[PDB]
């Protein structure tokens, strides 16, 4: 019948408020709380293989803070493990819980990228990636009352303990993404990132 | 939905092949009306492919004393509707189809019988008809139907057949067929001083020679068909 | 394919004649001169014939033993369009004397006329019918139309004939014997006219002064008027339409029987734009104004009297669900009744063409419009009153000497008042419940 | 293969019979310019009961179009699908009818009449096994009242075996366009029951009534009713043309509706019919369908069916169904309106399912009930016949051509006698 | 006229340098090319060759055709020919120009507008009144109060009084009014000639 | 559909020897080309009768 | 307190060509006559009537 469509469903749709609840609770603990959610998952994965189990799933959620009933993890996890392997990809998970990337915000990224490698002869190093950024440029993206000083340790505290980590241009992509994903206005993080780096 | 009458968007089936050695057999529709006649012609199909309004206008071609032969440059995929009617347009070769037609001459002079042949082409069947007469040799003459094909690679210098084609002022068409660019082309013909006739048709729109369509008109149709099927009857021999 | 001729005699008809064919030239786009600009086909065949170079050339012939109207006419920005020698024109006019038109000087312009007719006729095979326009209260178009009548009657035989007459007013008029000439000219119509409309001129005055807000009219803007009344009934011989009436249509359901054939008319919206765009003016309005006795064009009162039939055509932008709606509330109205033996008494025509503005005219362009003919008894009110008018006239014999000198026996006006009074009792008698 | 020829007549049915065959054409793929455009091979399989066959693969209407006035037939050709008619299959007189019967039927029907029946003699020869006929025409206008059942007289005296099916439109008193369509309407109603097996009563009070208030579309327009009629007249011959689980045609129709041969007057109704903005909110099963089938206000008449008792009904499912929701319902919906039922013929109604659904639809459905109910629009028309003629009004005309007063007294008889016969058998125990 | 008027456009259409004479080569050049649709831009010995085109006229000493005999040829050629429109259609065919005056409006017409708008007055308000009418709408706008009316105000005062006269009808029947020719009417004399004038 | 018959060729209708002379039994009429020439002959005529009449 | 000025009380007229919307839909007076659209009675079969063969009747 051209008049009225049938709807129905042909594909296990994505669950929608679990995911938005999540992705508005993460807003609360800081700029940096996306990075938390991958890099527990990377650290809960200790062996590399790209998926997590049943209860390693619970662990990771339980670690960030956030008390999900049964029923919710049941939905969520219906979705993602759509036949029933046992595991999970969290690469998916995460990119979804984020939001979409803007093409033009991924493009300046990957510039960013090329000019802090090009006074270092194009090699990227994460001395270099402290050495030359703006602390005070926090506040644009939101108000803080900790001192310029605090900021360098808080922003290294993030990073790792050693200076010697060797870094990837994917690896530097989404790192400033989950940054992303705490502000809603594509043109208030572009900003604060000709702030940081002097682009 | 597409105003398509199942007759520009329906395949033919083919009856001839002929070899073009470096892509090997290629199929090809020749009309069986009027072989007798030992004059010669080919047909180039328009970007929705061979359908049922080429193939018959061909044959009405054939009634007057000719024969038709009409060669595949899609090798039998046929356009179904306007989107990708385009996409089969640039997946076309021009350096791919100019050999065919080479082939499909030595085949109707060699096989057929013929003795002097000629081409005609419609819409971008005419943008190669321009592109065949001046890259291949043994032409006898050709009458491009609003098309134009590319001037670098193919320039008009080269032709060395008088040529007569046919556009009309209401193309909708930029760099392509526009009246404009035909005068142009006309001018430049001129001034190579190689025989061009430019014949303009008042209150004809694109494809005005396609049968069954919103931009059919009748009046234009029988005068071009009657001014290119006396040019040929005079000039091949 | 439909082709009417008409017929235009006296200063009455020729004047209206101008404004007609002005509003025809311009409905079809014809210019004064009389060639099309360069610019189903045509459908222009029904009132101009193409003579093969352009020129189009009009289906009418113009009558009057006055040299006077036709000159201008022929000086007039009209001269290309009309045929140089079907301008019929005399030498000396019949002032006011019905019998100098009819038996002295109206024979020998009569045998030129049905040359011309004849002629004309034969450029046609598809026929429907002719019109006439007579000024009845005048001398030349009382006694040339009554005489034409019964040439046309016995030459053609069952061509329909359709007369808008005028007659004179009830209590104002221009000469002092129009009840002589409008009673005999009534005899002579009544047996060989097929359809009589009435056309009073205090009816068209209130009209133009009620509704244009027109202090100062004339009769440049009578005949305007008229000439729209005769474009909305012919309008659906050249134009397509929902449901489409010809002139064979028009007696089959307005007369129910031969004796009485005469219909009153009326149109809406007579408007001007100052009162028209402020206004909404739709189908149902429109129905409702036409119907109202302050706006026919006759000087009557239907309240009076029975309805016989009606027919109504409209043209515009109207459908035909809103139409039958409309009427359904005429008939819902107790104002308006219809005689016993009519259960059912509308035929409408619609029409998709809607009016067109003359510029330099008064109306104003509107997307709907209706125009009326109506059969009703009270119509035999104004034939009374021209009974009142002759019997004060014929009492003493005043003016009688003036008809008898012309050759005329002196016994036809004596038939002639017969012949009304038994109309006038038929009338009646139609009006009865059984 | 029992095929049937199309006759239409006069400027109702001119316009019925033009959207009528562009229902068929899409519904067995047809385009403007006759060539073949379907998906199936079932919409080809029986291509020869409506389409003659012509050179190059294109297919031409069995449809003789005839008028007394040619401007019907330049509308005609000029509107969408009008290339498929044969030119030569157009017969029309130069002079027209003008609303009168007489001339219609006396003087212009009369001298016409000889090529057009020449036509349609023509084509019933073509072909191998004649069917029957089916008419189209208005009861009251000139030319389709006139001359149309005359064509009914002469052409039931050359094929006295086949059937005749009529479309008839009767005006109503509610919307009246014609003063003198009693006259017309009577006339034609006599000589109707003579000969037609056959007819189908519209009026276009009721068509009116359906667009109003079920479709709800505000300004309707004589498309809009022309297309109702054509598709109820597609839906009772489409059994004929598809395959199903229950084969039924025009003659099995007539055997099972038709106790009397006097008694041939139907009532029409479609279903389903749904507004624009409903559509999404209605679920299509069969006993939604079997409760608009019954509806009252649903039927094509002016003549309400509750004022009298269905004499026998017939069903025609189109779509894919099981027998046990139509076996069911037609006993559940005879059961619960016993009273509307006449007693002495038990099981009065007919079912058959064909599994080929219209285009858009996944289920539809065509009624056709003979009911005794159907004598009041009679007696209404006979009404208004006797007001006008006590006083002899517009009587002039129909004496002109030398019909005289015996045949309107005649009529009178006839018209009564056919009233008084529905009366008797709804008022009748066993 | 007309033929004057059209054979001027006919050597200015060439003479496109304005030097009152044309080379022989570019009138013999454009006979040929409205002729023929083939005959390619360059020919052989094209001067000579084409040179029979023309030379039926006659050069200076300078060897230029003077403007006044390319005019005076053509009307040595019409008197062989005694309608306008076969000279008209003539020289348009033989030049490839297409472009004339429509019509000039004419007292006939003049005489029919200036009758409308006389009679549109009348049926306004009473016979002794529409004077008063008239100029209550110069005293509204003539703000230099010195008596002298413009074209410009003419349409606009048309425009009120509910007549839109068409530009070209209105321009014939302000030029046909004033004497002066210097495109400003004086209002007492417009108000004398639409109002007391005993002749149409 | 092609041919002379059916579609009333106007070109079948000139002699073998004379460009002028036409076949006597086959002529469908005069060409708008000759029709014209006759309407501007009458159109000369009236600007031809003025003359005269201005001279008398 | 003077009066606002005398040059902007109430005038029947202004400087504004058209006063009213009333008067921007008025016909022209001296415009061409416009041909109508494709709204006309149909013609197509009409044609065979007035040719000059319909006598000759047997
Ligand atoms: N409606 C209308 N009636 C007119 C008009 N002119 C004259 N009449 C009527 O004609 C009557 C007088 O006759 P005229 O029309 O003047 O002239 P006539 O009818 O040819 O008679 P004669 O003067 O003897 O030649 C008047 O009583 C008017 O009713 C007009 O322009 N419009
Ligand atoms: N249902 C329907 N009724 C129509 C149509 N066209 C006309 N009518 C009706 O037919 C009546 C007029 O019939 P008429 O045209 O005179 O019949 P004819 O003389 O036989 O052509 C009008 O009252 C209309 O309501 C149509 O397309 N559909
Ligand atoms: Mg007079």
């Amino acid at each position: 019948n051209p008049n009225v469509n049938p709807v129905f469903k042909l594909a296990r749709e994505v669950p929608s408020p679990i995911i938005n609840k999540l992705n508005a609770d993460l807003k609360k603990q800081g700029p940096f709380a996306f990075r938390s959610l991958s890099k527990a998952c990377q650290k809960a994965d200790t062996f590399l293989n790209g998926s997590l189990s049943h209860d390693e799933f619970k662990w990771v959620i339980k670690e960030i803070g956030f008390s999900l009933t049964k029923t919710e993890f049941d939905n969520l996890f219906k979705f993602f493990d759509k036949n029933y392997e046992g595991k999970v990809i969290y690469s998916v998970f995460i990119d979804l819980v984020r939001g979409q990337q803007s093409e033009i915000i991924t493009q300046s990224l990957s510039q960013g990228y090329d000019a802090l490698a090009s006074n270092n002869g194009g090699k990227v190093t994460v001395e270099s990636i402290v050495q030359r950024y703006n602390p005070l440029a926090i506040q644009i993206i939101y108000p803080t009352r900790k001192i310029a000083q605090d900021l360098q340790r808080e922003f290294v505290a993030e990073w790792g303990g050693n200076l010697q980590q060797q870094v990837n241009k994917n690896a530097f992509v989404e790192f400033f993404s989950d940054v992303r994903a705490f502000c809603d206005s594509e043109s208030k993080f572009h900003q604060y990132f000709s702030n940081a780096f002097g682009l | 939905m597409d105003d398509i009458n199942k007759k520009v968007t329906t395949s033919k089936p083919s009856n001839v092949i002929f070899n073009t050695q470096t892509r090997g057999y290629c199929p090809g529709y020749l009309s069986p009306h009027n072989q007798i006649s030992k004059k010669g012609l080919i047909v180039l199909q328009e970007w929705w492919g061979m359908n049922e309004s080429i193939c018959l206008l061909a044959d009405e071609f054939a009634h007057q004393g000719f024969k038709v032969l009409v060669p595949d440059l899609y090798r039998g995929k046929v356009a179904k509707s306007h989107e990708e009617a385009g996409h089969l347009l640039t997946g076309l070769d021009w350096k791919g189809a100019i050999e065919d037609i080479a082939h499909a001459l030595q085949y109707l002079i060699k096989l057929q019988g013929c003795t002097s042949v000629g081409i005609t082409g419609f819409c971008m069947g005419g943008a190669l008809t321009l592109a065949s007469l001046s890259a291949i040799e043994g032409f006898s003459c050709g009458s491009p139907f609003y098309g134009i094909c590319d001037q670098q690679t193919f320039p008009v210098t080269n032709i060395r057949v008088p040529v007569l084609a046919h556009f009309g002022e209401d193309d909708s068409m930029v760099g392509f067929s526009d009246v404009e660019s035909a005068k142009a082309l006309k001018l430049k013909a001129h001034e190579a001083s190689v025989d061009f006739r430019l014949r303009t048709y008042p209150q004809a729109g694109h494809a005005f020679m396609r049968k069954e369509s919103k931009t059919y008109q009748p009046q234009a149709a029988a005068a071009a068909f009657k001014e290119t099927v006396e040019f040929f009857q005079q000039l091949l021999k | 394919m439909r082709e009417v001729i008409s017929i235009h005699v006296g200063q009455g008809g020729i004047q209206v004649g101008n404004a007609c064919w002005e509003l025809f030239c311009l409905e079809h786009g014809i210019q004064p001169d009389g060639q099309m600009p360069s610019d189903g086909d045509d459908a222009f065949n029904t009132f101009f014939s193409e003579t093969g170079a352009g020129k189009h050339v009009p289906r009418a012939v113009f009558l009057d033993l006055e040299p006077t109207v036709i000159d201008e006419v022929r000086t007039g920005t009209y001269r290309q369009l009309f045929h140089p020698e079907q301008l019929i024109s005399g030498k000396e006019d019949a002032a006011n004397n019905f019998a100098r038109g009819h038996y002295t000087i109206g024979k020998e312009i009569v045998d030129l006329c049905l040359d011309r007719i004849r002629k004309l006729a034969d450029n046609c095979t598809g026929l429907q019918g002719f019109l006439v326009f007579n000024s009845v209260g005048g001398g030349t178009g009382s006694g040339l139309g009554s005489l034409l009548l019964e040439r046309l009657s016995v030459d053609y035989g069952k061509k329909s004939k359709l007369g808008f007459t005028i007659y004179p007013s009830p209590q104002v008029s221009t000469a002092v014997v129009e009840p002589y000439n409008s009673i005999l000219s009534t005899h002579s119509l009544l047996e060989h006219t097929d359809v009589a409309v009435m056309l009073d001129n205090e009816a068209i005055y209130d009209i133009c002064r009620r509704n244009l807000d027109i202090e100062r009219p004339t009769y440049t803007n009578l005949n305007r008027l008229i000439a729209q009344v005769i474009s909305s009934l012919t309008a659906s011989l050249r134009f397509d339409g929902a449901l489409n009436v010809d002139i064979t249509e028009f007696q089959t359901n307005l007369v129910p029987y031969p004796r009485i054939h005469f219909m009153l008319s009326s149109y809406a919206p007579i408007i001007s734009a100052e009162k028209a765009y402020h206004e909404q003016l739709s189908v149902a309005e429109i129905t409702n104004s036409a119907f109202e006795p302050a706006n026919m064009m006759a000087k009557c009162d239907p309240r009076h009297g029975k309805y016989m039939a009606c027919s109504m055509m409209y043209r515009g932008d109207v459908v035909p669900k809103d139409v039958n709606a409309s009427i359904a509330t005429i008939k819902t109205k107790r104002t308006i009744q219809f005689v016993d033996w009519c259960p059912t008494g509308f035929k409408v025509g619609i029409n998709y063409q809607p009016p067109t503005v003359v510029p330099g005219g008064d109306l104003a362009k509107v997307m709907r419009a209706v125009c009326m003919i109506s059969n009703s008894t009270a119509i035999a009110e104004v034939f009374s009153r021209l009974d009142h008018k002759f019997d004060l006239m014929y009492a003493k014999r005043a003016f009688v000497h003036w008809y008898v000198g012309e050759g005329m026996e002196e016994g036809e006006f004596s038939e002639a008042r017969e012949d009304l009074a038994a109309l006038e009792k038929d009338y009646e008698e139609v009006g009865i419940e059984t | 293969m029992r095929e049937i020829v199309h006759i239409q007549g006069g400027q109702c049915g001119n316009q019925i019979g033009a959207k009528f065959w562009e229902v068929i054409s899409d519904e067995h793929g047809i385009d403007p310019t006759g060539t073949y455009h379907g998906d199936s091979d079932l919409q080809l399989e029986r291509i020869n009961v409506y389409y003659n066959e012509a050179t190059g693969g294109r297919y031409v209407p069995r449809a003789i179009l005839m008028d007394l006035e040619p401007g019907t037939m330049d509308s005609v050709r000029a509107g969408p699908f009008g290339q498929l008619f044969r030119p030569d299959n157009f017969v029309f007189g130069q002079t027209g009818a003008g609303n009168n019967w007489a001339k219609g039927h006396y003087t212009e029907g009369a001298e016409l009449i000889d090529s057009v029946l020449d036509v349609v003699r023509k084509e019933a020869e073509g072909c191998d096994c004649l069917q029957g006929f089916q008419i189209t025409h208005s009861l009251g206008g000139g030319t389709g009242s006139g001359m149309g059942t005359l064509l009914i007289s002469k052409v039931r005296e050359e094929y006295p075996d086949r059937i005749m099916e009529t479309f008839s439109v009767v005006p109503s008193p509610k919307v009246s366009d014609t003063v003198v369509e009693p006259y017309n309407a009577t006339l034609s109603v006599h000589q109707l029951v003579e000969n037609a097996d056959e007819c189908m009563v519209i009026d276009n009070e009721a068509l009116y009534d359906i667009c109003f208030r079920t479709l709800k579309l505000t300004t309707p327009t004589y498309g809009d009713l022309n297309h109702l009629v054509s598709a109820a007249m597609s839906g009772v011959t489409c059994c004929l043309r598809f395959p199903g689980q229950l084969n039924s045609d025009l003659r099995k129709l007539a055997v099972n509706l038709i106790p009397f041969p006097r008694l041939h007057f139907f009532m029409i109704g479609f279903a389903p019919l749904t507004s624009r903005g409903s559509q999404q909110y209605r679920a299509l099963t069969v006993p939604e369908l079997t409760q608009q089938m019954f509806d009252a206000k649903n039927m094509m008449c002016a003549a309400d069916p509750r004022h009298g008792r269905y004499l026998t009904a017939s069903a025609l499912f189109r779509g894919r169904m099981s027998t046990k929701e139509v076996d069911e319902q037609m006993l559940n919906v005879q059961n619960k309106n016993s009273s509307y039922f006449v007693e002495w013929i038990p099981n009065n109604i007919k079912s058959s399912i064909c599994d080929i659904p219209p285009k858009g639809l996944k289920m539809a459905v065509t009624f056709v009930g003979n009911s005794t109910a159907i004598q009041e629009m009679f007696k209404r028309v006979a009404e208004q016949f006797t007001a006008m003629f006590r006083r002899k009004a517009f009587l002039h005309w129909y004496t002109g051509e030398g019909m005289d007063e015996m045949e309107f007294t005649e009529a009178e008889s006839n018209m009564n006698d056919l009233v008084s016969e529905y009366q008797q058998y709804q008022d009748a125990t066993a | 006229q007309r033929r004057a008027n059209f054979v001027l456009k006919v050597f200015d259409s060439i003479d496109s340098e304005q030097k009152g004479a044309v080379h022989p080569f570019s009138l013999a050049e454009r006979l040929e090319v409205v002729k023929n649709k083939d005959y390619q831009i360059g020919s052989k010995t094209r001067e000579q060759l084409v040179g029979e085109y023309v030379a039926q006229f006659h050069k200076n000493q300078d060897g230029l055709i003077t403007r006044d005999e390319f005019v005076s040829y053509y009307e040595d050629l019409g008197l062989g020919i005694s309608s306008d429109q076969h000279f008209i259609e003539i020289l348009q065919t033989q030049w490839g120009i297409k472009e004339d005056d429509d019509l000039a409006i004419t007292k006939e017409e003049v005489k029919g507008i200036v009758k409308t708008i006389r009679q549109k007055l009348i049926q306004k308000t009473k016979g002794a009144n529409d004077e008063f009418l008239l100029r209550k709408l110069f005293k509204e706008f003539d703000i230099s109060n010195s008596g002298f009316l413009t074209l410009d105000e003419m349409n606009a005062m048309l425009i009120k009084l509910e007549i839109p006269i068409q530009k070209r009808y209105l321009n014939a029947v302000f030029s046909q009014l004033d004497r002066n020719h210097s495109g400003v009417i004086e209002f007492e004399e417009f108000v004398y000639y639409i109002v007391n004038d005993p002749y149409p | 559909n092609t041919n002379n018959f059916q579609t009333e060729n106007t070109g079948t209708c000139t002699s073998a020897f004379g460009p002028h002379r036409v076949i006597p039994y086959h002529w469908k009429g005069m060409n708008p080309q000759q029709k014209k020439d006759i309407i501007l002959e009458q159109d000369q005529q009236r600007h031809e009768r003025e003359i005269l009449k201005n001279l008398e | 307190y003077t009066p606002d000025l005398s040059a902007s009380a109430r005038t029947f007229h202004k400087d504004t060509i058209y006063e009213k919307d009333y008067q921007k839909h008025i016909p022209e007076l001296g415009s061409k006559p416009t041909v109508p659209k494709d709204k006309a009675r149909p013609y197509n079969e009409f044609t065979k009537t007035y040719d000059s063969t319909h006598m000759k009747i047997p």
